[PDB]
């Protein structure tokens, strides 16, 4: 019913996603439902302050879609299960997107702020574990789907924003529904 | 710190005969255990392996039976397959790996380099080419 | 400072009708002018071009006849074609480019976006799609 | 006949070579005898001191070669020319190489010292120039060829080391002789 525009869970090697503060999101291997090794990013600057970390996916082609759907699979670490328990330690992140007809995005061009980047939505975590558990506790990883506007350019980029939480982006999957609702 | 990637391949020459490989990784660093893809040329047939992380016992008896922690399913001749390790004491990820400072960890493959033997559970490569990894954390 | 790359394609849209596009690069800056590979999506075809850096007189008359400094020969649909500009006063590269602060440099392309149009030397997309660049260095 | 293993005057995009101190070598476009656009690297920090900049190539397969040949095309700025005439300007640079059975070269492993990197030779410039003259002064672009001992692993890297100079690597070309003399 739907056609996938980027899956990240097929990589088997670095995704090549851009990380604004290099001291923010960092690419790390993980697993999934079936212990299949996958590419994921994570952030946990819980002990540091004033957090504003950006993860930008590479260029995704629109392949003639009008409404993009973004399915996110992520897990959040309880601030409690962590040795250090400073202030803040959020568990909600922002999903943005930027259009463009050509890649052209550099390490600085698509300004790292909600200015050029149009906000899709703020995602919360309705589940946060305190103990890793490979294979078990599926209901512990989160799954949130959002969709953004009309989109007409050749393609676009997505970007996730962290501001002091301790989470993991297990899987991302852009796509569009090729059949009217 | 990044730590040079461990190219899990028969000609990785760091897998010292009779011993295997030792590392001494510290909390805070990353490590890629990669399986090379066969190049158009230069690469004489891909080498299939199923790399697992096990305990000392299972590692010296070269057996993955009972329990184990999968890491690599090197069965993709056209792609580099890897596993990025993060020696962290606490995973912000459910279904993520955790390492305790001052403990030992052993990665093994009881595969035999062929697709037909990709799922063996007894020796070969581990037993044979001594392809074992011992990580001393802390 | 690495300035946003400038995609040289009919849909770059930063090409305003009238004067084209202006930047104001600063000495020490780096800019890449790129010719897109080929989006297999839509009617999307490769737009052949042959970009040059000419005289203000030339960019106004949208003509590349005589006096030329080639930049891109966009005729390889199978892959990106670029030119990394380094606004520097003194080039260590013999056969290199040197931009002296407070002076204007123009870039045009009299091609029309196709072969049998690729080698045209006047008008073309320069006056058609306003595909021009004016760089006020300082 | 020869067997080229790498060229660079054939990329028309980013070569992707590793520059140790980003302050040194940098990727910049230039031309060739025939005014065709090529990818070149350059260094020219005659103003600062304590220079030791490294440019590292991407993995180069041996493909059965035993004795590798490395052809270099480069130009040197005759310091008297540079507006801020310092006094140093070394008209020499070093060619190094590193063997390996797999890429594995991170941005820190193939140590940036001469020990792990076995030296090929120190290349010197025959001519330097003052006026950048496109298509002209053909005799001002230096071309030097060196070769290094039997290589045995699956591949190798090359590294060009600068230590206070103003040059431009215009072209590099790695190859070997199919059959001995």
């Amino acid at each position: 019913a739907e056609e996938t525009l980027m899956d990240s869970t097929t990589a088997t090697a670095e995704l090549g996603w851009m990380v604004h503060p290099p001291s923010g999101w960092e690419e790390v291997s993980g697993y999934d439902e079936n212990m299949n090794t996958i590419r994921t990013y994570q952030v946990c600057n819980v002990f540091e302050s004033s957090q504003n970390n950006w993860l930008r996916t590479k260029f995704i082609r629109r392949r003639g879609a009008h409404r993009i759907h973004v399915e996110m699979k992520f897990s959040v670490r309880d601030c409690s299960s962590i040795p250090s328990v400073p202030g803040s330690c959020k568990e909600t992140f922002n999903l943005y997107y930027y259009e463009a007809d050509f890649d052209l995005a550099t390490k600085t061009f698509p300004n790292w702020m909600e200015n050029p980047w149009v906000k899709v939505d703020t995602i919360a975590a309705d589940e946060s574990f305190s103990q890793v558990d490979l294979g078990g506790r599926v209901m512990k990883i989160n799954t949130e789907v959002r969709s953004f506007g009309p989109v007409s350019r050749n393609g676009f980029y997505l970007a996730f924003q962290d501001y002091g939480g301790c989470m993991s982006l297990i899987a991302v999957r852009v796509f569009y529904r090729k059949c009217p609702r | 710190i990044v730590l040079e990637p461990i190219y899990w391949n028969s000609s990785n020459s760091k897998f010292l005969p009779g011993g295997g490989l030792v590392l001494y990784p510290q909390i805070g660093d990353k490590l890629d255990i990669i399986c090379p893809k066969v190049d158009s040329k230069t690469v004489g047939q891909y080498e299939y392996y199923k790399v697992y992380m096990v305990d000392k016992d299972q590692a010296d008896r070269c057996t993955i039976k009972k329990e184990n922690t999968p890491l690599l399913n090197c069965a993709r001749p056209d792609q580099d397959v890897k596993f990025t390790i993060k020696f962290q004491e606490f995973s912000p990820n459910l279904w993520g790996l955790e390492f305790q400072k001052n403990k030992d960890y052993y990665i093994i493959s009881t595969s035999n380099g062929s697709l037909e033997g990709l799922d063996n559970q007894e020796g070969g490569v581990c037993q044979t080419r001594a392809m074992k990894i011992l990580m001393k954390v802390g």
